[PDB]
């Protein structure tokens, strides 16, 4: 059995709505045995509903099931920011080879209200250089929406070197964190001076640097 | 009520590896049990389940059979015996219980409540290599503030994965520790910093990778 999850990733407001769509390649045991599960990341899925609609145990009633035999639903409603995370079908047809399928997966994004992210520049600790490698590690904390980075060495622009990294939304404000890193040879670093950082949301940016050994 | 997942140093392509499956207060032979797995970044693969009692049943997924096998060890215990492992192999290997109840009725398809936390398994020519580990604080011409972040950068490590914790798992709030990111070589860097009053005294990041038995302790100054 193939399960078919649309859409892909959905944005939703606070208090808002999101739904989900499974559709099976075949019909499913007592057209009845699909499952919701909610994942966040570090942690293995929530059971949500099963038998198509059987909330477990502790489940709130904002999450629906609905649907029968191909065709299969899951509605949030009052959509809060815990809700954020990636959620799965699993669908099952008989005690038989791939029997039991798992949806593709659907990435709920809660749009929560936005903030401007504070931007925080660390030096290479002094360890760094005598290995030969240094980097330069950069990071922005509570934001949204999303945000692009730019990196400068002595005002020109950085194109290799770079690796970012963003934290899961926040589960009480639907926030981000990032950070980004800047790898060099100890002769690019101990040759450059001016060491900046550019973080960017849409209109607004929020420089930070420093110049190697103001120490 | 746990299920814990055993097994998977880091393998080289080409070589074999077994899994095992712990269950405390629930005996496994009853239900159905199944394995599942999880590869970096992607969705939820199903693999086999096995029930042990009555008339043993088994049943794999198309691409598992004839090179991965479930089965039961003890009353307490199910393996998943992997062949001829690729690099795509690599993910985190879950074990559940298929089971749902109906009043004095007991079925199952697809409902997995039950889960452990999972072992990950990491296919790679690569040779395993412990963390450097370095100190995240702001820049000493900076003018002290009445908080302050501070951080630890684990840069260079394999296998996946490491666990941080920060003042051995006391200090909890204002904590965040990133994702990890694969360099273009194969080693993974991660960063975690943490938000703090000045006048309290010192923040120890706690770097645990337990591939190579190495556990770093890193206590930093603004
Ligand atoms: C759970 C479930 O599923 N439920 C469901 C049901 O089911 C059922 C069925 O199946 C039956 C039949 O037969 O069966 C059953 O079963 C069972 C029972 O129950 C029990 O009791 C039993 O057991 C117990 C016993 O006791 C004792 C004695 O006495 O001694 C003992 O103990 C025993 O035990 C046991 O033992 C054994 C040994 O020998 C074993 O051990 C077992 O175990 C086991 C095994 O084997 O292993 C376990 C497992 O796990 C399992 N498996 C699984 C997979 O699960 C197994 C199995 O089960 C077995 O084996 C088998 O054999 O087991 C132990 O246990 O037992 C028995 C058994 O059999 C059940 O319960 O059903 C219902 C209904 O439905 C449906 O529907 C459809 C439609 O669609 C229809 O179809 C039609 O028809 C017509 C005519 O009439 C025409 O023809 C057409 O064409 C077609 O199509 C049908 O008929 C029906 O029936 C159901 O309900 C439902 O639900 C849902 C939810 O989700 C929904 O709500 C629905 O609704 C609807 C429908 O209808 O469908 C929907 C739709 O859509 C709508 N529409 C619109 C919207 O449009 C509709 C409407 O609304 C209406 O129509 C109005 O009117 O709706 C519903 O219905 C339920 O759920």
């Amino acid at each position: 059995v193939v399960l078919t999850q649309t859409p892909s990733s959905v944005s939703a407001a606070v208090g808002g709505s999101v739904t989900i769509s499974c559709q099976s390649s075949q019909s499913l045991y007592n057209n009845n045995r699909l499952a919701w599960y909610q994942q966040k990341a570090g942690q293995p899925p929530k059971l949500l509903i099963y038998k198509a609609s059987t909330l477990e145990s502790g489940v709130p009633s904002r999450f629906k099931g609905s649907g029968a035999g191909t065709q299969f639903t899951l509605t949030i409603s009052d959509v809060v920011c815990d809700d954020a995370a990636t959620y799965y079908c699993a669908g099952y047809k008989s005690n038989s080879d791939d029997g039991t399928a798992f949806g593709g997966g659907t990435e709920v994004v809660v749009k929560g209200d936005p903030v401007a992210p504070t931007v925080l520049i660390f030096p290479p600790a002094a360890d760094q250089v005598a290995t030969g490698t240094v980097t330069i590690v950069c990071v922005a904390n509570k934001y949204f929406p999303d945000v692009t980075v730019t990196w400068e060495v002595d005002g020109t622009t950085q194109t290799t070197g770079i690796e970012n990294s963003k934290t899961p939304q926040n589960s009480a404000d639907c926030t981000y964190n990032l950070s980004s890193t800047l790898t060099l040879t100890s002769t690019q670093y101990n040759s450059h001076k001016e060491y900046t950082c550019k973080v960017t949301q849409g209109t607004t940016s929020v420089v930070q640097s420093f110049n190697r050994g103001d120490c | 009520q746990s299920l814990e997942e055993s097994g998977g140093d880091l393998v080289k392509p080409g070589a074999s590896l077994t899994l095992t499956c712990k269950a405390s207060g629930l005996d496994l032979p009853s239900y159905f049990m199944c394995w599942v797995r999880q590869a970096p970044g992607k969705g939820l693969e199903w693999i086999a389940c096995i029930r042990s009692s009555s008339n043993e049943i088994l049943y794999y997924a198309s691409w598992a059979k004839g090179r991965f096998t479930i089965s039961k060890t003890s009353s307490t215990t199910v393996t998943l015996q992997m062949t001829s492992l690729t690099a795509a192999d690599t993910a985190t290997y879950f074990c559940a219980r298929d089971y749902f109840g109906e009043g004095d009725v007991f079925y199952h398809g697809g409902v997995f409540g039950l889960w452990g936390s999972g072992t990950l398994v990491t296919v790679s020519s690569g040779q395993p290599k412990a963390p450097s580990v370095f100190p995240l604080a702001p820049c000493c011409g900076d003018t002290p503030s009445s908080t302050v972040t501070l951080g630890c950068l684990v840069k260079g490590y394999l296998p996946e994965p490491v666990t941080v914790t920060w003042n051995s798992g006391t200090l909890t709030n204002g904590v965040r520790t990133f994702p990890s990111v694969r360099q273009s070589s194969g080693l993974y860097s991660l960063s975690s910093v943490v938000s703090v009053t000045s006048s309290s005294q010192p923040v120890t990041c706690n770097v645990a990778h337990p591939a190579t038995n190495t556990k770093v302790d890193k206590t930093v100054a603004p």
